[PDB]
RNA sequence: CUAGAGUACGGUAGAGGGUGGUGGAAUUUCCUGUGUAGCGGUGAAAUGCGUAGAUAUAGGAAGGAACACCAGUGGCGAAGGCGACCACCUGGACUGAUACUGACACUGAGGUGCGAAAGCGUGGGGAGCAAACAGGAUUAGAUACCCUGGUAGUCCACGCCGUAAACGAUGUCGACUAGCCGUUGGGAUCCUUGAGAUCUUAGUGGCGCAGCUAACGCGAUAAGUCGACCGCCUGGGGAGU
């Protein structure tokens, strides 16, 4: 039920606009190597994935988080 | 092919007191002339207590260990190329490598009086010059070229 | 010459295995491939040859010392775990062991299909 | 990345972490270039067999 | 007159368009160091590339196009189509409450538009891929498959052409007809902690009863029961000539 309870890491609380500056959130959603993860490991709503999504690439694209182990 | 295959057994050497001798008495008969193949082992036996001082079992069990070999290739095709596989010689199989390498050595040795022919082989492989190790360590080396299809298309 | 805390490359196709040992400052000290070794064929994709050609570049590397190594493995072919078993049989401290793989995002386009 | 202790131990945990994070069947998918509708194939060929799975899996859940 | 249809008001979701901008990984060409005998390719080889210092390996520069993972029987669009991030303009759909107009609707011969890809015209641009072509191999023979190279093209601006297995092989619109399991988005009611509950619309999937069907099979997203208008069929070749 671990990706039952992170459907409601989203859902439960009002955190509905999530941002792309709480880096303790989004670190628990990126694979060791740096690519993201799915949806049926989560277990994440799909309204809630696809605005996950968007808050990695922009942090990606300010330094805050890396692509792959090479850099 | 339901396995099927039981095991027979012949053992049975009285004037000598032999196991190995009567298995191998078995390789030299043709046709079941066995009373003619069993004098000439016997023959081909005291010339060699006639050459060393030493028991000749001991040579013939000391020229069996020379020209038994260890690992040999096995031609298993994978089905549109053609391979071959250095396999681990079973250890009941290894005997019976020696004893029919040995004698179709003999009879192209080329000399006179026929138990002497068989009398000269079984003298070399106490050393390493004989045909038979000759022959034995060449197919030793063709298993290392073979070793890179080991276990891999094997 | 005296260096140590080398770094070994190993480059691994679908027909051949490239093994080089280098520095910190990445300079060639020592190479060695699977053709090299005398298989030259169907033999020489094996991953028995990538052991043969991963320490004879392991024997002329004991001219300037390098008691340590750092590996980066690379490439899709078989050997690709096989020849650092046949590192440390040389003598040699592995420290840590990093997959270098060249992955397009996009790419450029590969050749097309066999048939 | 596998840092280091026996050796057999960090192998295994090498070949399981390099699979368990990819990048091995993708390497295999980057050799022959697949015209979309192929891979309209293999859209349509995998979501009949995972529907399909959550059918048949209930005949042993009876 | 307000049940069709349309407007005003909140509110969500989206690879729906167009105009610019900016990224990171990888490929190639070039420069420079180290280093020295092969690399590459294949049922197996050969053509090719190499000490005139290749492959490898590290540093740097330039340039071109595509946009891993998320990504799903998932979305949006009238259909073709549409996936990096941001600004910029810009169309429609959903959902709730509430007032207004009071039948303002449906279909549509002719006519008007938007039309994948290959191709055509003038100008740009040239990373990879690659018809035509060249060489090697296989082969009685091999223009072919396989291998090494390689040009138009693919890319952009402007204009043209109008066809495809342009496919759900099913014209658009409206009304009734047992169920069950999924899923996108949106309100509900509800004990409240829910991994909640049930109901209701707008989509999108898997089974299924009546019913229909030559059979296969569809079965509230009908090929079931019925309406309104349109297109089209009449043995095979000859011939969509």
């Amino acid at each position: 039920f671990f990706r039952r309870r992170r459907f409601c890491r989203f859902t439960a609380e009002g955190v509905k606009e999530i941002d792309y500056k709480d880096l303790n959130t989004l670190k628990a959603y990126v694979s060791e190597t740096g690519k993201i993860v799915p949806s049926r490991i989560t277990g994440t709503k799909a309204k809630y994935q696809r605005q996950l999504a968007t808050a990695i690439k922009r942090a990606r694209y300010l330094a805050l988080l890396p692509y792959t182990d090479s850099h | 092919r339901r396995r099927v295959a039981a095991k027979r057994e012949v053992l049975a050497d009285p004037k000598y007191g032999s196991q190995i001798l009567a298995k191998f008495m078995n390789h030299v008969m043709e046709s079941g002339k066995k009373a003619v193949a069993e004098r000439i082992v016997y023959g081909a036996l005291d010339k060699v207590k006639e050459r060393g001082k030493a028991d000749p079992l001991e040579t013939f069990e000391k020229a069996l260990d020379a020209i038994a070999p260890l690992v040999e290739v096995k031609s298993r095709r994978v089905g549109g190329a053609t391979y071959q596989v250095p396999v681990e010689v079973r250890p009941s199989r290894r005997n019976a490598l020696a004893m029919r390498w040995l004698v179709d050595f003999a009879r192209k040795r080329g000399e006179k009086s026929m138990a002497l022919r068989l009398a000269g082989e079984l003298l070399d492989a106490a050393e390493g010059k004989g045909a038979a190790v000759k022959k034995r360590e060449d197919v030793h080396r063709m298993a290392e070229a073979n070793k890179a299809f080991s276990h891999y298309r094997f | 010459k005296t260096v140590v805390d080398g770094i070994a490359h190993i480059h691994a196709s679908f027909n051949n295995t490239i093994v080089t040992i280098t520095d910190r400052q990445g300079n060639a000290l020592s190479w060695a491939t699977s053709g090299g070794s005398g298989f030259r064929g169907s033999r020489k994709s094996t991953p028995f040859a990538a052991q043969v050609a991963a320490e004879r570049a392991g024997q002329a590397a004991l001219e300037y010392g390098l008691k340590n190594l750092d590996v980066n493995v690379k490439g899709p072919g078989p050997g690709r775990e096989s020849a650092v078993r046949a590192l440390n049989a040389c003598g040699y401290k592995i420290a840590s062991i990093t997959d270098v793989t060249p992955i397009p995002h996009n790419g450029c386009r590969p050749p097309k299909k066999r048939r | 990345k596998v840092k280091e202790e026996p050796f057999d131990v960090a192998l295994r945990r090498f070949k399981r972490s390099c699979e368990k994070a990819g990048a091995l069947a993708e390497v295999r998918s980057r050799e022959f270039y697949e015209k979309p509708t192929a891979e309209r194939k293999r859209k349509a060929a995998a979501a009949v067999k995972r529907h399909a799975k959550k059918v048949q899996r209930e005949q042993r859940r009876r």
